[PDB]
């Protein structure tokens, strides 16, 4: 029984390690791509806009897409609810980052305190998406959001627009970094049977 | 406290804490060449294909 | 181009639900003693 108890968690470890990556994927294709909000039918111009990427339609029946925007410059980004958010999913990047290091200390660290250090950082990673989802659309009422996608939209008050794959992607992270973070704390005071 | 483990008997460890520091050279051994290459890993994807 | 965005979020909610599933399986695995 031992055996079967010490393969089974072995393998739960691996298979955690290997969703904690994947997670990490999620979260970077999140910070980077700009699909959390999408035009629509009714919309007045074509475009979308991330955390702090924007890219809006011109307006003569064609794409003609002007991009702007970029985390790197907080002048670009168009409000301050959306530079809050962008900082908290680019923190929740590097906790999660942080634990892919951490991964490095099973060599010498006991397993338990490894586990449970990813564990913590992964439930502060899911925090910290979880801010930044909330605060994201509080900037929704801001004047180039509001033209883009028209005077409908403002604070929680999507009109318009529609949310695109994205935001659902960093819901679906929110929910498997809680996740992931449990089968850590689990696995950390489970492996001393 | 269903596993008798509370808010700081199963999720923080509070256990000792640090002792183990004289070691502490080991673990840069691993984790700094580690943090360097995740980082040039999203760098290089982020500018060169993501955007 | 058409305007809509289904097939994208079917997808995208195809791709979260199994990598949740996943994880719960991971419960499974863990909580049965
Ligand atoms: C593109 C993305 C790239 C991201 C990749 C980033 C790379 C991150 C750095 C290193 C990963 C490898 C770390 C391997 C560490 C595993 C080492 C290990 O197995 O340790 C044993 C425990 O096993 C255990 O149950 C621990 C099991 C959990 C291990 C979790 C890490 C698995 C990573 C495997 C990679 C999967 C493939 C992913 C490629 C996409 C016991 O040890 P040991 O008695 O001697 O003393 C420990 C102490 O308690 C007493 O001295
Ligand atoms: C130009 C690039 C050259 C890179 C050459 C890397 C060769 C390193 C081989 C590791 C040899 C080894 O295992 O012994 C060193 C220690 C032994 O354990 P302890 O003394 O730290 O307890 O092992 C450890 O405990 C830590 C080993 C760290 C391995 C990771 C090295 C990463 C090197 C890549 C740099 C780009
Ligand atoms: C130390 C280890 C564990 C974590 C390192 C975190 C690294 C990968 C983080 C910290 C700051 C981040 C950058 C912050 C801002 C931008 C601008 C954006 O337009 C593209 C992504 C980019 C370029 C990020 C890439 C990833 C990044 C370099
Ligand atoms: C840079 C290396 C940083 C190492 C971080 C500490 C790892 C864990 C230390 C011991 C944990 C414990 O109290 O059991
Ligand atoms: C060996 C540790 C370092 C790990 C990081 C390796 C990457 C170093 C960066 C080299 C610059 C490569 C430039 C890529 C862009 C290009 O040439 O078109
Ligand atoms: C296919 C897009 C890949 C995006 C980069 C993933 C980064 C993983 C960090 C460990
Ligand atoms: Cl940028």
């Amino acid at each position: 029984y031992h055996e079967h108890y010490m393969r089974n968690s072995r393998a739960i470890g691996v298979l955690w390690a290997i969703f904690t990556i994947c997670f990490a994927i999620i979260n970077v294709v999140v910070f980077i791509q700009p699909y959390w909000v999408g035009d629509s039918v009714s919309t007045p111009k074509p475009g979308y806009f991330g955390l702090f990427h924007y890219c809006v339609g011109s307006g003569l029946a064609g794409r003609e897409l002007t991009c702007r925007g970029s985390f790197t410059d907080f002048s670009t980004i168009p409000s301050s609810a959306f530079k809050a958010a962008a900082f908290f999913v680019l923190l929740s990047m590097v906790l999660i980052l942080g634990c892919i290091t951490c991964f490095s200390l099973f060599f010498f660290c006991n397993t338990a305190t490894v586990y449970k250090i990813c564990a913590w950082m992964q439930l502060l990673a899911a925090l910290c998406l979880v801010l930044g989802c909330m605060i994201f659309p509080d900037g929704w009422d801001a004047e180039t959001i509001r033209d883009m996608c028209g005077a409908k939209t403002g604070k929680y008050s999507l009109g318009d627009c529609s949310v695109r794959w994205a935001y659902i992607l960093a819901i679906i992270g929110i929910l498997n970094a809680l996740i992931l973070s449990f089968l850590a704390f689990v696995l950390g005071n489970r492996q001393t049977d | 406290c269903l596993d008798g483990k509370d808010c700081a008997s199963f999720f923080c460890c509070f256990e000792d804490c640090h002792i183990r520091i004289a070691k502490m050279d080991s673990y840069a051994r691993i984790f700094f060449p580690t943090a360097f290459c995740l980082f040039n890993l999203v760098y290089w994807v982020s500018y060169l294909y993501l955007g | 181009d058409s305007r809509d965005y289904s097939t994208e979020l079917s997808v995208t909610v195809a791709v979260g639900a199994s990598l949740l599933f996943l994880n719960i399986l991971a419960f499974a695995a863990l909580y049965y003693k």
